[PDB]
C-alpha cells in the first residue's frame, strides 16, 4: 500500500481461522485479476485458461497443515500479485509460467516406463 | 504405491528430458518435517534423485585424514545428460545443473535432517573404520625357532 | 593489424629500441612465419576452431561370428 | 591391557605394546610422517615423527618409541618444531625441481607436510648440484623417476613383506643407496601397483596414467571392483566422461588398503570395445537397429518360436548384478522357464552345493577370520590368482603366527609355503584322514576353504560330501558359536548374488531341454555346448565379445562404473556400486531392457522403478536389503541336507582337479579388451622388463618413439 | 574437406600425429565448417617434436649434468641429469639430449640414435 | 522449538509495530467541496532503455504534475551473482571479482578484501605495500571522482570539463597499466602486499604529473563553483538531515555533506593514512552543491596524500616475505625446491586462511565500503558479502527526492556516486 502499489507488510497469522481467510483473500484477488492478466500481457489463452492455473497453483499447497509454512506461500503471493499487476513482469515471465509454451510441449515427463525407454529417460 | 512411480506429477519450467519421474513430491502435510523443498523453489527434478550421505574415505595416495572429518551430501550421475562431448571444441557438456554441487555437514543426523526437509531421496554409506592393532619395532627382529620363512631387508 | 610484431612494441611506445637494433628480432627460427600474418577475419582465411583430440570412447566394430 | 598417557596435555588410552605414533592418533593428534605406514613394518628412517617425550633427553621417533605407563608427550614444542623444520630441509636438498613434471602433484605428501611443517624457502644453493640418479625398468607397469625417492622404504617393505615378491630392494649406501631391482626385471606380483599409491613421492607412478590428470581434476565415487569375487572397496576418479584411475579404498573387512593389478589397471579397458547401440543380424552381418526395432524382433522371434517349458534359457555372466538376475528371473518364470545357467563348466547343470542353505555357497568364516585361522586347507584353487588381496592376507597371518597351510590340487608358485597333499579327489580323502586332518582336528579356527573350480570338476558332488561330513565329524571345532571352518571361494562378483536369488537350474529334467530362446545376460566365457546352434541367441553387455559375436541380437547395456548395482562377495556381504560415469551412446540399464522386453514378450514386469526391483530382492532374500553388512546363516547345520544327503551317491571319475584361470590377465570382457592387460600379457610371455615396452617413448631400437599404448 | 597439403599435413615438417589421442588434421578440419575455407591460412605451427631431434649430443665428461633451458630466470627450473645409462640423456623439461663421453664408442656404434650426436 | 511450534502458530514474534510510544502530547510540536476530490498520479518508467544518468537504472517513479510522489528504484539490472561465485574460487582467484564492483575504483575495491583476508591471515604487510596502496588509492579517488563530478556536471549539462579531466584519467590510467598491465582492472592490490614492484621510473612520472594537477583542479572550479546556473542546478537540491544521514546508511560525502565530520581512514585507519597529513571537507547544508564542494576539495587532498607517499615510499619487498601466503619470485621457484613447492601449491590449492569471519571497511572514493567473509579453514571463502555505498544511498533516493520537482532527480542521482556494479554486485 504506502511502499509501492500492491505492497503487503509482512505479518504472521494469528491462528488457523486467520490464515484460511487470506488464502481465500488471496485467490479471490487472483482470479479477479485474471481478465486484467490477459489484456496487460496479451496473454494468447482465454481467461477460463488462466483461471484454471490460479486454482491448480492453490491446490498444489491444498494440503499444507502448517501455519508458518502457510505464512511462507502467503507471502510468495503477494509478492507474485505485486510483480504481476504492477507491470513490473514482461510477457516473457508470464507466458513462462504457461507450461505449453514451451517447444517440447508440457507433458514433458514419459507417459509410462516403456514410452521414456524407448526414446532414452525421456 | 509403494515406490511406484508418479507420471502425473505436475512439471515445473526446469524439468526437462534428462529429470527422472519423481515417487513422492512433498505436499506440506508430512508428520513432524518442514517441508523445506515445497517452498524452496527449487525444482521438482530434487525430489526425484537420489543424494549420497557418506564420510569420503582417505585417498589411497596421500596420509593426510583431512577431507574425511565431514560428512558429505552428493548428488548420483544419472544415466542420461551427465556429460557428452561438443561436437565444435570437444569440451564437456552438460544437463545436470547438480552435477557440480555437493554439501558438507558435520554429523550424518545434520544431513539426514537436511535431507528429510528438502525432500531428497537419499543413501546413508557408513564409513570403513579401520581395525585397531599394536605395533612394535621390536617385532622385525623376533628370534626364528625354526626356518626363516622370510628373510627381512629393514 | 599489418604492423609487424617487433614494430607493434616500437609504435606503442613498449620499447625505445626500434627493431633495426634489435637483437632480438635476429635469432634465427624456422618455424617462424616468414610472410606476414594479419587479422583474418571477415575473409576466407579466418580462422576455424576445432577439436585437436580423439574421441573418449570406441563402439565395438560388429563382427558377426558365421553359423 | 590399555595404558593411559598424555599427549598435548590430553590424556589418551591405548594397548600396551602400541606405538607411541598410534597413540596420537587415537588421541586425534596429527604427527607427520614418510615411513610409517599402518599396514606395513615400522622402520624409523625419514625422522618426520620426532616428537618430546618427557625424561628422553634426544627427540623420539613417534613410531618406533612404545607407549609407557605414565609418558607425557609434547608434539608442538620447539624441540619437535625446530624437528621437522630440519627433517623437511635434509628431504628438499636433493629433491628435483619436478612438480609441474610429477605425476604426485597435488596429492603430495611431500608438498603438503612442507607446506604444513616446513619452512617457506631453502637454503640448498649448492654450485655441486644435486644428487641425480640413474632411472631403473621394473616392468611395464610403474613409471619410475628415482631422483624424487625419498628413502622411505614402504615399496620394498610391501613388496617383500606383503606382496611375497623380493625383488625390489636398495643398493648401495649413503647419498647414494638406490631402490630398485639390482638387475633390470619385470616385478613379478599382481599385487605391485599397489607400490604407487604407498610412493608418498612420484617415484614409482602408473605407466599408463602417465601425466593424463591432475587429481583436484577427478570426481572421486567410493564403488566396489566386480573383477574378482571379494568385492574389493575402490575408488573410481573420474573425469568427466572418462574414467581414468582406480584406487583401493580402505576396508579391513575385505580388501584391507590392497587392490590387485586387474582391478587397478583394467579400466583403459572400459572404452574401446563398448556396444552403444541395438545391433540386428541380417543376411549374416550385424545391422544398427533402434530400440524399438530390437524389442519388436525378439517379440516377434519368440512368438515365431513359442518355446515351451525351459526352451527358454538364460546364462548369467561375471559381471552382473543381482537387480539383472531377478528382474531375468521374473520374466523368465513368466515365460514357464527355470532354464537358469551359469557361465561356467556345468554352470547349466545343477550344482553340486545348493543354495537352500546360504551357508552352502559362502566364505562363512569372514574374510576377516583368516586373521585367526591355525590351520588351513585350500582345495583346488589358486588363491594368487583367484583371490590376490585374500591370499595376501593369507601370508599376513602366516608371517606372524604358527599357522599350517596344504593344498589338494594343481600346485601354483605360492607366496606362503604350503603342503602340497595331491591333485585329486583321492588325495582328499586321504589328506582329512592323514596328517593334516590331524592339524585341522586339534586345532581353534580351522578353515577348510573350496574353489569355484571344484564346482565345475566333474566329482564336484563328491568334494562337498567329503569336504562336509569332515565339517560334521570334528564339529565344536568347525562350526561353533564363534566360528565357522567350511568356506566356498568365488572369484567371479556374480555367482554368490545368483545363489542368493535362487540364479541356479534346479533339477536335471531342466538342464535336459534344449532350448530355442536363449538369453546371454552378460555372459562370455559359457561352455559352447550350452548354447545351441539352431537358437536364437540374444546378448545384453556392455563389451563387444565372444557373446555378441554369435548372438542375433545384441542390446547395448551398461558397465560397473556407469550403473548402480548390488554385488554379493564371496562370503555374503552385500555391496552397491555408484555410478561414476553415465550411460554411452544409446545404452541403457540391464534391468530395464529386461523390464523393456517384458512389455514386448506380453509378461510386464510390476515394477517400474528401481526401489521397486529392490522391495522385490528383500522378498526373494532379505539380507539384500542390508548393504555393507554379512548376515550370519542359523542353520548352518542344515548344510548336510545339500551337501551329504543329496550327495551321498555320486559316480566318481578320479580325475585331477583344474586350473581355472589359465592367464590373470584375461579373465572377464573388461580385462580382454584393456591394452594395459595386454601389454602385462605380453611383458610376461616375453620377459620384457622395459617400461616402454609396447608405449609411447624412446627405446635404444625405437629411437624415433612410437604413439600407440598397448601395442 | 581438405585437398590441399596444409589439410592434411599435420604440421609443415611432420605429416604424422605424435600422440596416440591426436586427432588427424585430415578429420578435424573435415565437415561443414571448412568448406569455403582457406586452409593455407589456418594455424599450422611446425611439431616441437621434429625439431627437438634435430639438436646436436651436447657431450660431458661429468656423471651429472644441469638444465634449466639456458635464460637463466627465463628457462625452467633447474634440474639435475644423470647420464650413466649407455643412452641419449634427455632434459624434462627442455627435452635437450646429453651424453656420457663414456658411451660415446657403443652411440656411435648405434645404427640409429634419436638424436644426431653430431 | 521452532519451527514445529509454528506448526500451530504459537507466541507470535513482536514486531516493531508492538513498540510504538505515543509521543509526549505536551512537548510534542508535530457535500462536493473540491477539497476532498482525489488527484490522479501517473507513473512514469524512466530506464533503462529510455536514456538515464547513468548506467543499468530502470527508475519507477509516481508523479503528481512536475513533482515526486514515489520513487522506486528497480535494481538487479547488473547482478551477476558475484558473491555465489566467489564460494566456488580460491582467495586469489576471488580478488579479480573486487576489480568489478565499483568500477571505476578497481584498486581501492581490491584494497578492502586484501585487508579483510589479511585480518584473518593474521599478518602484517611491509611498508613499502602499505604506501603503494595508499598512494593508489589516492590516485584511484581522484580517477573516481574524475568520473563521478565531471559526468555529474555532463548530465546538467556542462559538456567540457568533462573532456578536460578524461585526459587527467587518461594520465592516471597509464600509471595503472605501468604497475599491472590494465588500464581498469589492475588486480594488482592482494593480500600480503601488492602483485609486483613498481617499475624504477614511475615515481618521478607521478612526480610530474603532480606538478600540473592542481592546475587541472582550479579550471575545473572555474567554470562551476561560482556559475550561478550551477549553483541554481544544485544549491537547495537533495537535502538531507545529518540525523537521517546516519538513520538511512548514507556514508562518505552522502554523510559529509549533511556537517558530520566522519572519514574511515581518519577514524580507523588502514595502510599508511596514519603517516600522511589530509583534511575532511564537510559541508553544512546537506544540499548537492556543499557535495559538490567536498567533492571538489577531495581532489586538493588526495594529490596532497599522493605528494606525501612520494617523499615518504620507503625500500624494502612489496609482499609479505612468507611464500606460503605469497608467491615467490620466479627465480626462487626454479631455483629451489622449497619456493617450487610452495608456488605449485598456492596456484593450485591456495594458501589456507584460518577460520573465522570479519567486517572490514575503508574509506571508498564512494563512502563506506565493506566486505564480511567467513572463513571455514580452507582455501576457499565459505562466505564473501560485499557492502557497497551505493547501494546505501540508492535505497535513501526515495526518502531525499519525495515533494521535490522532477527535474531536480537529475542532481541528486548525479550528488550519489552511482555504479550500478556496486549496487547489484
Ligand atoms: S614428489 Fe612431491 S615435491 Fe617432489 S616433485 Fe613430485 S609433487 Fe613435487
Ligand atoms: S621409491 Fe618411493 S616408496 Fe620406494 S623408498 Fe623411494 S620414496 Fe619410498
Ligand atoms: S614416521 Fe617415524 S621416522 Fe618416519
Ligand atoms: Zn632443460
Amino acid at each position: 500500500v504506502q511502499p509501492t502499489k500492491f505492497a503487503v507488510t509482512v505479518r504472521q497469522s494469528r491462528n488457523w481461522a486467520d490464515a484460511k481467510q487470506r488464502v481465500i483473500a488471496a485467490y479471490r484477488a487472483w482470479i479477479r485479476a485474471a481478465p486484467e492478466i490477459q489484456t496487460m500481457y496479451s496473454i494468447p489463452f482465454p481467461v477460463s485458461h488462466i483461471r484454471t492455473r490460479i486454482r491448480q497453483e492453490f491446490e498444489r499447497h491444498r494440503y499444507v497443515n502448517k501455519l508458518n509454512v502457510v505464512d511462507v506461500l502467503l507471502q510468495q503471493s503477494n509478492a507474485d500479485f505485486q510483480e504481476t499487476m504492477n507491470f513490473w513482469r514482461q510477457q516473457s515471465h508470464v507466458m513462462a509460467f504457461f507450461k505449453e509454451e514451451h517447444f517440447r510441449g508440457e507433458k514433458r515427463l514419459p507417459s509410462n516406463f516403456i514410452t521414456g525407454f524407448l526414446e532414452g529417460r525421456n | 504405491p509403494r515406490n511406484a512411480p508418479d507420471y502425473n506429477v505436475p512439471i515445473d519450467i526446469a524439468t526437462s528430458t534428462f529429470t527422472p519421474v519423481p515417487k513422492n513430491v512433498q505436499d506440506g502435510s508430512e508428520e513432524n518435517v518442514v517441508p523445506a523443498g515445497l517452498i524452496s523453489g527449487a525444482p521438482m527434478e530434487l525430489q526425484a534423485r537420489t543424494v549420497r550421505i557418506y564420510k569420503p574415505a582417505k585417498p589411497a595416495t596421500q596420509s593426510g585424514e583431512k577431507n574425511t572429518q565431514l560428512w558429505r551430501m552428493d548428488w548420483d550421475v544419472l544415466g542420461k545428460g551427465h556429460r557428452w562431448e561438443n561436437p565444435l571444441m570437444g569440451w564437456q557438456s552438460s544437463a545436470d545443473f547438480m552435477q557440480g554441487t555437493h554439501l558438507t555437514f558435520k554429523t550424518k543426523e545434520d544431513a539426514i535432517a537436511f535431507a528429510e526437509k528438502q525432500g531428497y531421496e537419499y543413501f546413508v554409506q557408513e564409513p570403513n573404520e579401520r581395525h585397531f592393532r599394536p605395533k612394535a619395532y621390536a617385532n622385525n627382529f623376533l628370534y626364528s625357532p625354526g626356518k626363516l620363512k622370510h628373510i627381512r631387508t629393514k | 593489424a599489418h604492423i609487424e610484431p617487433m614494430w607493434h612494441a616500437w609504435i606503442s611506445y613498449q620499447v625505445d629500441t626500434p627493431p633495426t637494433r634489435e637483437p632480438l628480432t635476429q635469432i634465427e627460427r624456422p618455424w617462424a612465419p616468414k610472410e606476414h600474418v594479419p587479422n583474418r577475419s571477415f575473409t576466407r582465411g579466418a580462422y576455424k576452431p576445432y577439436n585437436t583430440t580423439q574421441p573418449k570412447i570406441q563402439s565395438w566394430e560388429p563382427k558377426a561370428a558365421p553359423r | 591391557a590399555e595404558v593411559e598417557l598424555t599427549i598435548d596435555g590430553k590424556k589418551v588410552s591405548i594397548e600396551a605394546g602400541s606405538a607411541l605414533i598410534q597413540a596420537c592418533e587415537k588421541a586425534g593428534v596429527v604427527v607427520p610422517r614418510y615411513c610409517y605406514h599402518e599396514k606395513l613394518a615400522i622402520a624409523g628412517n625419514c625422522r618426520m615423527c620426532l616428537v618430546e617425550v618427557e625424561r628422553s633427553p634426544k627427540p623420539v621417533a613417534s613410531c618406533a618409541w612404545p607407549v609407557q605407563a605414565g609418558m607425557v608427550v609434547k608434539t608442538n614444542s620447539p624441540l619437535t618444531h625446530k624437528a621437522r623444520e630440519g627433517v623437511m630441509e635434509f628431504l628438499l636438498a636433493n629433491h628435483p625441481l619436478d612438480c609441474p613434471i610429477c605425476d604426485q602433484g597435488g596429492e603430495c605428501d611431500l608438498q603438503d607436510q612442507s607446506m604444513r611443517y616446513g619452512a617457506d624457502r631453502g637454503r640448498f644453493h649448492e654450485i655441486g648440484g644435486k644428487r641425480a640418479v640413474e632411472d631403473k625398468n621394473i616392468g611395464p607397469l610403474i613409471k619410475t623417476s628415482m631422483n624424487r625417492c625419498i628413502h622411505c622404504t614402504r615399496c620394498v617393505r610391501f613388496m617383500n613383506d606383503i606382496a611375497g615378491a623380493p625383488e625390489l630392494g636398495s643398493t648401495g649406501r649413503g647419498n647414494d643407496l638406490q631402490i630398485g631391482t639390482y638387475l633390470e626385471k619385470n616385478l613379478d606380483s599382481e599385487l605391485s601397483g599397489n607400490v604407487i599409491d604407498l610412493c608418498p613421492v612420484g617415484a614409482l607412478t602408473s605407466k599408463p596414467y602417465a601425466f593424463r590428470a591432475r587429481p583436484w581434476e577427478l570426481k572421486r565415487t567410493e564403488s566396489i571392483d566386480v573383477l574378482d569375487g571379494l568385492g574389493s572397496n575402490i575408488r573410481v576418479d573420474s573425469r568427466g566422461l572418462e574414467v581414468m584411475r582406480i584406487l583401493p579404498r580402505l576396508n579391513d573387512d575385505v580388501n584391507e588398503e590392497w587392490i590387485n593389478d586387474k582391478t587397478r589397471f583394467a579400466c583403459d579397458g572400459l572404452k574401446t570395445q563398448r556396444l552403444t547401440m541395438p545391433l540386428v543380424r541380417r543376411d549374416g552381418k550385424f545391422e544398427p537397429a533402434t530400440w524399438e526395432q530390437a524389442l519388436t524382433e525378439i517379440a516377434h522371434a519368440y512368438q515365431t518360436l513359442a518355446p515351451k517349458e525351459n526352451e527358454f534359457k538364460v546364462i548369467a555372466g561375471q559381471l552382473v548384478e543381482v537387480e539383472s538376475l531377478v528382474a531375468m528371473k521374473d520374466l523368465a518364470n513368466r515365460l514357464g522357464s527355470e532354464n537358469l545357467a551359469l557361465d561356467f563348466p556345468g554352470g547349466s547343470q545343477p550344482l553340486a552345493h545348493g543354495v537352500d542353505i546360504r551357508s552352502n555357497y559362502l566364505f562363512n568364516s569372514k574374510i576377516w577370520g583368516i586373521e585367526e585361522a591355525d590351520a588351513i586347507l585350500l582345495v583346488g584353487t589358486n588363491p594368487r590368482h583367484e583371490a590376490a588381496v585374500l591370499n595376501a592376507r593369507i601370508r599376513k597371518q602366516w608371517l606372524r603366527s604358527d599357522l599350517e597351510i596344504a593344498a589338494v590340487g594343481q600346485p601354483w608358485e605360492s607366496t606362503f609355503d604350503y603342503e602340497h597333499l595331491g591333485t585329486d579327489l583321492a588325495a582328499l580323502k586321504n589328506a582329512l584322514s592323514g596328517p593334516f586332518g590331524e592339524k585341522l582336528k586339534k586345532a581353534k579356527r580351522p578353515m577348510i576353504i573350496v574353489g569355484s573350480g571344484v564346482t565345475e570338476h566333474p566329482d564336484a558332488k563328491a568334494f562337498y560330501e567329503t569336504v562336509w561330513s569332515f565339517v560334521e565329524k570334528n564339529a565344536s571345532n568347525f562350526l561353533t558359536e564363534e566360528w565357522c571352518g567350511y568356506n566356498v571361494l568365488q572369484r567371479a562378483a556374480s555367482r554368490a548374488g545368483a545363489f542368493e536369488v535362487g540364479f541356479v537350474v534346479p533339477s536335471p529334467e531342466v538342464a535336459a531341454t534344449k532350448p530355442k530362446f536363449v538369453w546371454l545376460l552378460g555372459a562370455d566365457e559359457f561352455d559352447p555346448a550350452d548354447v545351441p546352434k539352431d537358437a536364437f541367441i540374444v546378448y545384453q553387455g556392455h563389451h563387444g565379445d565372444r557373446g555378441a559375436e554369435i548372438a542375433d541380437i545384441v542390446l547395448p547395456g551398461a558397465a560397473y562404473t556407469e550403473k548402480a548395482g548390488t554385488y554379493v562377495n564371496t562370503e555374503g556381504r552385500v555391496q552397491m556400486t555408484r555410478a561414476a560415469t553415465g550411460l554411452p551412446g544409446a545404452a541403457r540399464t540391464d534391468w530395464k531392457i529386461i523390464r523393456a522386453v517384458s512389455e514386448f514378450l506380453g509378461v510386464p514386469l510390476p515394477y517400474d522403478d528401481v526401489a521397486q526391483l529392490r522391495d522385490r530382492m528383500a522378498e526373494i532374500s532379505p539380507a539384500l536389503a542390508a548393504y555393507d553388512v554379512v548376515e550370519p546363516v542359523a542353520l548352518r547345520h542344515l548344510s548336510k541336507v545339500q551337501l551329504v544327503d543329496q550327495n551321498k551317491g555320486a559316480k566318481v571319475t578320479g580325475e585331477p582337479l583344474k586350473k581355472v584361470v589359465e592367464n590373470f590377465y584375461f579373465t572377464d570382457v573388461i580385462s580382454r579388451s584393456s591394452p594395459t592387460m595386454a601389454r602385462c600379457s605380453a611383458a610376461k610371455e616375453t620377459g620384457d622388463p622395459r617400461t616402454n615396452f609396447m608405449a609411447p617413448g624412446m627405446e635404444e631400437d625405437r629411437p624415433m618413439g612410437q604413439i600407440a599404448y598397448g601395442a | 574437406t581438405g585437398r590441399p597439403a596444409s589439410a592434411v599435413m599435420q604440421a609443415p615438417n611432420r605429416a604424422e600425429v605424435w600422440s596416440r589421442s591426436q586427432r588427424p588434421r585430415s578429420e578435424a578440419m573435415a565437415g561443414p565448417r571448412f568448406e569455403q575455407t582457406d586452409f593455407d591460412a589456418q594455424p599450422r605451427p611446425w611439431a616441437a617434436i621434429e625439431l627437438i631431434h634435430k639438436q646436436p649430443v651436447r657431450w660431458t665428461h661429468d656423471r651429472i649434468v644441469a638444465c634449466d633451458g639456458g635464460g637463466g630466470p627465463h628457462g625452467h627450473p633447474k634440474i639435475y641429469i644423470n647420464t650413466d645409462k649407455p643412452e641419449i640423456a634427455t632434459c624434462n623439461y627442455c627435452g635437450l639430449p646429453f651424453a656420457n663421453e663414456h658411451h660415446r664408442k657403443y652411440l656411435e656404434s648405434l645404427p640409429q640414435t634419436s638424436y644426431p650426436l653430431n | 522449538a521452532e519451527p514445529q511450534d509454528g506448526f500451530q502458530g504459537t507466541r507470535l514474534i513482536p514486531t516493531g509495530a508492538d513498540f510504538q510510544s505515543p509521543p509526549d502530547p505536551f512537548i510534542d510540536e508535530g457535500e462536493d467541496s473540491v477539497e476532498g476530490r482525489k488527484v490522479r498520479h501517473y507513473t512514469v518508467n524512466f530506464g533503462p532503455q529510455h536514456p538515464a544518468a547513468h548506467g543499468v537504472l530502470r527508475l519507477i517513479l509516481e508523479l503528481n504534475g512536475e513533482e515526486i510522489v514515489r520513487a522506486d528504484p528497480h535494481v538487479g539490472l547488473l547482478h551477476r551473482g558475484t558473491e555465489k561465485l566467489c564460494e566456488y574460487k580460491t582467495y586469489m582467484q576471488a580478488l579479480p571479482y573486487f576489480d568489478r564492483l565499483d568500477y571505476v575504483s578497481m584498486m581501492t575495491n581490491e584494497q578492502v578484501f586484501s585487508l579483510a583476508v589479511e585480518k584473518l591471515l593474521n599478518i602484517e604487510i611491509p611498508p613499502r605495500a602499505k604506501f603503494i596502496r595508499t598512494m593508489f588509492g589516492e590516485i584511484t579517488r581522484i580517477l573516481n571522482h574524475l568520473m563521478s563530478v565531471l559526468s555529474h556536471a555532463m548530465d546538467v549539462g556542462a559538456l567540457t570539463p568533462f573532456l578536460w579531466g578524461f585526459e587527467e584519467r587518461e594520465k592516471l590510467m597509464e600509471f595503472y597499466e605501468r604497475v599491472s598491465g590494465a588500464r581498469l582492472h589492475a588486480a594488482y592490490v592482494r593480500p600480503g602486499g601488492v602483485h609486483q614492484d613498481i617499475p624504477v621510473g614511475l615515481l618521478d612520472d607521478i612526480y610530474q604529473w603532480a606538478t600540473q594537477f592542481g592546475d587541472r583542479i582550479d579550471e575545473t572550479e572555474e567554470m562551476l563553483t561560482d556559475n550561478r546556473i550551477w549553483i541554481n542546478r544544485l544549491k537547495g537540491v537533495g537535502v538531507v538531515s545529518a540525523a537521517d544521514a546516519l538513520n538511512l546508511s548514507f556514508t562518505g560525502v552522502m554523510l559529509r555533506g549533511s556537517g558530520v565530520p566522519w572519514d574511515v581512514r581518519k577514524s580507523s585507519p588502514y595502510d599508511a593514512y596514519d603517516q600522511v597529513e589530509f583534511d575532511v571537507p564537510v559541508g553544512i547544508n546537506g544540499d548537492c552543491y556543499d557535495r559538490y564542494l567536498c567533492r571538489m576539495e577531495e581532489f586538493r587532498q588526495s594529490l596532497r596524500i599522493i605528494h606525501q607517499c612520494l617523499n615518504k615510499m620507503p625500500a624494502g619487498p612489496v609482499r609479505y616475505e612468507d611464500y606460503k601466503i605469497t608467491p615467490p619470485p620466479r627465480a626462487a621457484m626454479k631455483e629451489n625446491m622449497e619456493a617450487l613447492i610452495h608456488h605449485f601449491l598456492l596456484f593450485t590449492k591456495g594458501y589456507a586462511v584460518p577460520p573465522g569471519d570479519t567486517y572490514t571497511a575503508i574509506e571508498a572514493p564512494k563512502g563506506e565500503m565493506g566486505v564480511y567473509v567467513v572463513s571455514d579453514g580452507s582455501e576457499r571463502p565459505y562466505r564473501v558479502h560485499i557492502r557497497a555505498p551505493g547501494f546505501a544511498h540508492l535505497s535513501g533516493f526515495d526518502h531525499i527526492t519525495r515533494g521535490h520537482l522532477l527535474a531536480d532527480a537529475v542532481a541528486v542521482i548525479g550528488t550519489m556516486d552511482l555504479v550500478f556494479g556496486e549496487v547489484d554486485r
